[PDB]
């Protein structure tokens, strides 16, 4: 399976909020159906702020 | 914007697809310090043809 | 390169989607100084239960 | 819904460009399909040339 | 990782299909540099009328 | 036809061996599905391993 997180604030994410999302999402394909660690394909995209809705108003 | 998109090989029950979206929102909500009202998840299926590994597909088995 | 993906529920009309596609892709060449010729739109939809807010499916009205 | 943009080019373009762009595409669902304000999901991605066919 | 996705229009053949999976694998092994083995390829379909190009579909005609 | 491609390595490709990517995955889907040169929608996406499950162990 793939996962794509897009990702867009005032605050991007340090690594230790991407670890503990990481090991969550992996735990949970695991338990939910079985999939085996790390086989997750995942990808956190950053989105800045002037690439989203929120560009009209910054 | 908090966005999740699963893309995966149908299949799997109903029960299982909802607990992955539910789950995974809440985590997500949790890790990125983000609402959870504010977090949209879209699930994407495939058929086993149309998954590859090393070129082949999941149907070869 | 100008590339547009829509995603997006089932149940729209025909002329929704493409009036969507139509609309879009002028705004895109315009705002964006591209030909329109060289602008392209993809559409994909999904089921009401393959969609979800704060982890719950808009199958859930209510 | 969502709208994902890829867009490539010689010089990638300024904020008033994707502001206009963004408030058109808003209109642009609301008036089609009803979408409130505020709920489009855009992502703009600007894609270097070394990274498409170019 | 390495992982490929394609977005096509439908109405091609099977064989076809597979083809593309197993020649962009081994392209994307071979440039990118990773063991084939480990190089995921998703297809994705999609209908003439879900396909534009100057704002009008594939379907015109 | 559109082909997204995301890689995440220690060593990612240089531009000279991405443009032999792009050209060859350009002739394969002209003799698999006969697109004309040129028409391909092609994105290379380099994703940070910080932005993958690897951010796990990253020592």
């Amino acid at each position: 399976p793939m996962l794509e997180v897009f990702y867009s604030g005032d605050r991007p994410p340090d690594r230790t909020r991407k670890q503990a999302f990481a090991a969550e999402a992996s735990a949970i394909f695991q338990r939910v159906i079985g999939t085996p660690p790390g086989r997750l394909q995942l990808i956190i995209q950053i989105v800045s702020p002037e690439n989203t809705l929120a560009v009209i108003d910054l | 914007m908090l966005l999740l998109r699963i893309t995966m090989l149908e299949g799997r029950s109903t029960e299982q697809k909802a607990e992955l979206a539910r789950a995974l929102s809440a985590a997500a909500a949790a890790a990125f310090d983000v609402p959870l009202a504010e977090v949209r998840l879209i699930i994407q299926e495939v058929p086993p043809t149309h998954w590859t590994v090393g070129g082949i597909s999941m149907a070869e088995l």
